[PDB]
């Protein structure tokens, strides 16, 4: 999971 | 080094053909890099639409080819803004047979809405380093600058 994608 | 004469046979033989961005709700591919980003020492680029930040989870689908077997593929991928390391990412692909080209695909899902940075705070201040290993020897690191427009 990602904060970015 | 045994291994270091490895590392250097398996990169010569390597390359990311084609890679893309594609939003898993809507199926659109949203970026397609031709580039080889798993190409060391040099710092390449990447500039994705800034609505990716918008989508719940993206598949990503990454076209390589090695000359080179390989027993165990994975990528670690860290996450740097302005220097700070955020995130790590793990994939694994397992065995590759040798000459292949293989597509794999994986999902990145998205974290909770408050969580997600602004694409104005990001843009030019984002690497991504990529490490690619063959189980536990390390093949390449890469580093790709990220731009959100
Ligand atoms: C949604 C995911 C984003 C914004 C970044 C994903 C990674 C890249 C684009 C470039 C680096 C990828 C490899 C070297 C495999």
């Amino acid at each position: 999971s990602s904060t970015i994608c | 080094s045994a291994k270091d004469e490895r590392a250097r046979e398996i990169l010569r033989g390597f390359k990311l053909n084609w890679m893309n961005l594609r939003d898993a709700e809507t199926g659109k591919i949203l970026w397609q890099g031709t580039e080889d980003l798993s190409v060391p020492g040099v710092e390449h680029e990447a500039r994705v639409p800034k609505k990716i930040l918008k989508c719940k989870a993206v598949s990503r689908e990454l076209n390589f080819s090695s000359t080179e077997q390989m027993e165990k593929f994975r990528l670690e991928q860290k996450v740097y803004f302005k220097g700070q390391c955020l995130e790590e990412w793990f994939f694994e692909f397992g065995f590759v047979i040798p000459n292949s080209t293989n597509t794999w695909q994986s999902l990145i899902e998205a974290a909770p809405e408050s969580q997600m940075m602004p694409a104005s705070v990001l843009t030019g201040n984002v690497i991504i380093e990529t490490k690619f290993f063959d189980d536990d020897l390390l093949v390449s690191t890469s580093r790709v600058r990220l731009f959100y427009v």
